[PDB]
């Protein structure tokens, strides 16, 4: 049977079934490491990130404005910092060619993949918005070499896009 | 957090 029948039996993220869990407030599902932060299991009732940046969003809506990149950037990793920056990884996560920057290299003086700033953000290493953004661009910056077959460059291109598009639209950046 | 599990 469907025990979580007003949920997706595909993962938010990823687009793939398996083992999922299913927010309490809106009908999206996700593998417990699409998730960011994690899933954790014992939370009951359980929001997920859509829904609790909606919540922050709905809360303090946004001036006409907006804000500088170098005043985000320059921010400290306050709780909402945190989330918002959280949930622009997982923005980057829900495009499938990701994938290709997830996991670790197999050249340049800092490598840098989307599996290590998961890591560096849920252990709070940055302590400002500028260094999930650096190590973010870093990523971008490692790929610029024209790939023998051209999909690979336009690749790094479409993702490096949705992390900029995301960034600004997430932070309400000018 | 409430769980199932999916398959394709
Ligand atoms: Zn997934
Ligand atoms: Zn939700």
């Amino acid at each position: 049977s469907d025990p979580c029948p007003e949920n997706s039996n595909i993962c938010e993220v990823c687009n793939k079934w398996g083992r999922l869990f299913c927010c309490d407030t809106c009908p999206r599902s996700f593998h417990e490491h699409c998730h960011i932060p994690s899933v954790e299991a014992n939370k009951n009732p359980w929001s997920c990130i859509f829904c609790r940046i909606k919540t922050i969003q709905e809360r303090c809506p946004e001036s006409q404005s907006g804000h500088q990149e170098s005043e985000v950037l320059m921010r400290q990793m306050l709780p909402e910092e945190q989330l918002k920056c959280e949930f622009l990884l997982l923005k980057v996560y829900c495009d499938s060619k990701s994938c290709f920057f997830a996991s670790e290299p197999y050249g340049p003086q800092k490598p840098m993949w989307l599996n290590k700033v998961k890591t560096s953000l849920n252990e709070q290493t940055y302590t400002r918005v500028e260094g999930f953004v650096q190590d973010m661009r870093l990523i971008f910056h490692n790929h610029k070499e024209f790939y023998r077959e051209d999909k690979f460059t336009r690749l790094g291109i479409q993702v490096q896009d949705i992390f900029e598009k995301n960034f600004r639209n997430i932070f309400a950046i000018q | 957090a409430r769980t199932k599990q999916t398959a394709r």
